């Protein structure tokens, strides 16, 4: 309760060792920037056209796609995350985990 | 030697060719599947793309393995010479055949004797090549120069020279009579052949061809080279009609750098 401590140096050693016997494969981050709340300045206007817009992951199930991928999918408005559209398996999945997005994304 | 040098280089560049032919199909294969706008074009794509792949693996595996039947059995200062001076001799080999064609000149002017050893001498050593032409030299009548040039059974010229300048040439067949009652050379007599008339006027074309303005040996070792590939005559058909007659008269002509032989109505 309230440690206030900091880890000793074996910790820190030890945790060094660690990638010498254990491989990172990778890490995804899900908050793509891409609003324009970040973008914004005061007294500054910015005059925006049409269409212009000034390693794909399916963030929901962990599901890798090719270099292009090829089936359409959904992107969320505030998180950004993308999902697939039609899951490809329905007769043997979670129906408690997919069940859980098929109205909005947290 | 040298072919060694060649199969061994041809070696590895087919060694290096199989490693990145496997990492291309790795590579490509761990791409995976496109779009391709359209689903039946998609399907095809895929499958026309990874098939070539392995077929260029198996090809340069088997051209590999066509070679190897094919193949078979201070000091460092020095050897830093060593490959540089060979580096040199082509540098400029290149340069020399590239300057000359290319010549700026428009006139010898700004703004001939010679001693027969000289003759002689430069005469025997076009001789000690190419076996087998035989020449032999006469002065019968001044300084004037008359060469007997013979080539297999097939050949007999005869070349008036003008002070080591080629200035006439009668070629005759290998019976006919070359020498005079007397014993001296036939300087003025005609071949009694229509093939041979015709083949002493491409040899005054060649004369007329070679002409150097102040290196006169390379002009006589070139209309040498050139009438030593008439030794080749009877066996070998013009490189236009096929046939060997062409009005009754075998191929005759002989283009200049380039030996192979022609019809004269085939240019
Ligand atoms: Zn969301
Ligand atoms: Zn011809």
């Amino acid at each position: 309760e309230g440690p206030a401590s900091e880890p000793d140096e074996a910790l820190v050693d030890e945790c060094c060792l660690l990638p010498s016997q254990l491989l990172i494969p990778s890490l995804d981050w899900l908050p793509a920037s891409d609003g324009l709340v970040s973008r914004l300045q005061p007294k500054q206007p910015l005059r925006l056209q049409f269409g212009r817009a000034p390693p794909k992951i399916d963030h929901l199930r962990r599901l890798h796609l090719g270099a292009c991928p090829t089936e359409e999918c959904k992107a969320c408005t505030r998180c950004g995350c993308v999902t697939m559209l039609k899951s490809p398996n329905r007769t043997t999945a979670v129906k408690q985990w997919e069940q859980r997005w098929i109205k909005n994304c947290l | 030697v040298s072919v060694n040098l060649e199969a061994f280089s041809q070696a590895i560049s087919a060694i290096q060719a199989l490693r990145s032919s496997v990492s291309r199909v790795f590579d490509c294969l761990k791409d995976g599947m496109r779009n391709k706008e359209t689903l039946e074009g998609r399907e095809k794509a895929f499958i026309a793309h990874f098939q070539d792949n392995l077929h260029s693996v198996n090809r340069d595996l088997n051209e590999l393995e066509r070679l190897s039947n094919l193949v078979g059995k201070l000091y460092s200062q020095l050897l830093q010479a060593y490959k540089w001076s060979n580096k040199l001799q082509y540098h400029a080999g290149l340069a020399s055949g590239l300057l000359n064609q290319q010549s700026l000149k428009r006139s010898a002017n700004q703004m001939l004797v010679l001693p027969p050893q000289y003759v002689d001498d430069v005469i025997s050593r076009i001789d000690r090549m190419f076996p087998e032409m035989s020449i032999h030299l006469s002065r019968p009548n001044g300084t004037s120069a008359m060469l007997l040039v013979t080539l297999g059974k097939v050949l007999k010229v005869i070349v008036v020279m003008r002070s080591l300048f080629i200035d006439r040439t009668i070629v005759k067949g290998y019976n006919e009579n070359v020498y005079t009652e007397d014993g001296k050379l036939d300087i003025w007599s005609k071949s009694n052949y229509q093939v041979f008339q015709k083949v002493t006027d491409h040899a005054t074309t060649a004369l007329l061809h070679y002409q150097l303005p102040q290196m006169p040996d390379v002009v006589v070792r070139s209309f040498m080279t050139w009438l030593r590939s008439y030794i080749k005559l009877f066996q070998a058909p013009c490189q236009r009609c096929g046939k060997f007659l062409q009005d009754g008269l075998p191929p005759t002509w002989r283009d200049f750098r380039t030996l192979e032989a022609f019809h004269d109505t085939c240019r």
